[PDB]
């Protein structure tokens, strides 16, 4: 299951 | 044995038209069971096991949804990158990310890990305990700053210790037959004489699973490990693993020089001999 | 910019035997950028039917990709492995030595 990515811009 | 899940992206820049080509493959340990191409047509998560194959519509659905919203952080980024580092925008550039979670023999938690690089370098990567961001230089320092402000190290730690260890149990439990084997390496040596004098003699590792391994030349029984030639632990392609170990020996005295060989899958250590 | 050659490595998914169906692998790796051209060679001709994995990467951050097809190893064909890549000046050729 892949991680729930939310405005983890760099 | 232990075991692990891991997600691997990359996201390559092309200068001149337009999407960045993004790849993102998930593991379980040595197995492929999941894959996104951006440049395949059906732009979903795509199975590449069976084992995940009987997950239903809600899984697919959020996988390519969370999988998309990976692309177009990664897109974004290549753009912010190429500021931070005053780069043109003729050249191609690759941002990679990598994490996910290890357990022990009882599926135990063992580590998380979460690292990210740019053009093939590390970048940021998360810290052993998971609270903390370790940055390569004064770019990725700028990068910590809006991952703290964001509690990215929080978010990510709930996952890696929670979520990701609990799914990965799921898919070693549902692909169990698979997952859970041990294949010994079917084994066997060969000789070969450059001239007359030395001779070189490979030991070969072959058919096995998990790809963990050790081949080992020892001289006299002590551990001669400076003039052997190995190499690295390829696949078949069919899922299982190969490797082999190669040693000099001047002709009339390889009787001092056996082969050894440990792996999960088998009883017990072999040693070879010609 | 960190560039990194490609290794590569051309051998039989199995045990090879003169006559019948088999798989060749060329598997190359430890390389970056990750545009690569690899040409599976039979007598020096290209194969054209040829899949690959899907592009990962090790710990390093160098990626790897295998590039396998089926082909029946006679006694005669000579087959080879073809790179190219932004490392190397010059392709590279290796060739299937069966019994290494």
């Amino acid at each position: 299951l892949l991680f729930n990515i939310l405005g983890g811009w760099v | 044995g232990s075991h692990s899940m891991r997600y691997f992206f990359t996201s390559v820049s092309r200068p001149g038209r337009g999407e960045p080509r993004f790849i993102a493959v998930g593991y379980v340990d040595d197995t492929q069971f999941v894959r996104f191409d951006s440049d395949a047509a059906s732009q979903r998560m795509e199975p590449r096991a069976p084992w995940i194959e009987q997950e239903g519509p809600e899984y697919w659905d959020g996988e390519t949804r969370k999988v998309k919203a990976h692309s177009q952080t990664h897109r974004v980024d290549l753009g912010t990158l190429r500021g931070y580092y005053n780069q043109s925008e003729a050249g191609s550039h690759t941002v990679q990310r990598m994490y996910g979670c290890d357990v022990g023999s009882d599926w135990r938690f063992l580590r998380g890990y979460h690292q990210y690089a740019y053009d093939g370098k590390d970048y940021i990567a998360l810290k052993e305990d998971l609270r903390s961001w370790t940055a390569a230089d004064m770019a990725a320092q700028t990068t910590k700053h809006k991952w703290e402000a964001a509690h990215v190290a929080e978010q990510l730690r709930a996952y890696l210790e929670g979520t990701c260890v609990e799914w990965l149990r799921r898919y070693l439990e549902n692909g169990k037959e698979t997952l859970q084997r041990t294949d010994a390496p079917k084994t066997h040596m060969t000789h070969h004489a450059v001239s007359d004098h030395e001779a070189t003699l490979r030991c070969w590792a072959l058919s096995f699973y998990p790809a963990e391994i050790t081949l080992t030349w020892q001289r006299d029984g002590e551990d001669q490990t400076q003039d052997t030639e190995l190499v690295e632990t390829r696949p078949a392609g069919d899922g299982t693993f190969q490797k082999w170990v190669a040693v000099v020996v001047p002709s009339g005295q390889e009787q001092r020089y056996t082969c050894h060989v440990q792996h999960e899958g088998l009883p017990k250590p072999l040693t070879l001999r010609w | 910019m960190i560039q990194r050659t490609p290794k590569i490595q051309v051998y039989s998914r199995h045990p090879a035997e003169n006559g019948k169906s088999n798989f060749l692998n060329c598997y190359v790796s430890g390389f970056h950028p990750s545009d690569i051209e690899v040409d599976l060679l039979k007598n020096g001709e290209r194969i054209e039917k040829v899949e690959h994995s899907d592009l990962s990467f090790s710990k390093d951050w160098s990626f790897y990709l295998l590039y396998y097809t089926e082909f029946t190893p006679t006694e005669k064909d000579e087959y080879a492995c073809r790179v190219n890549h932004v490392t190397l000046s010059q392709p590279k050729i290796v060739k299937w030595d069966r019994d290494m």
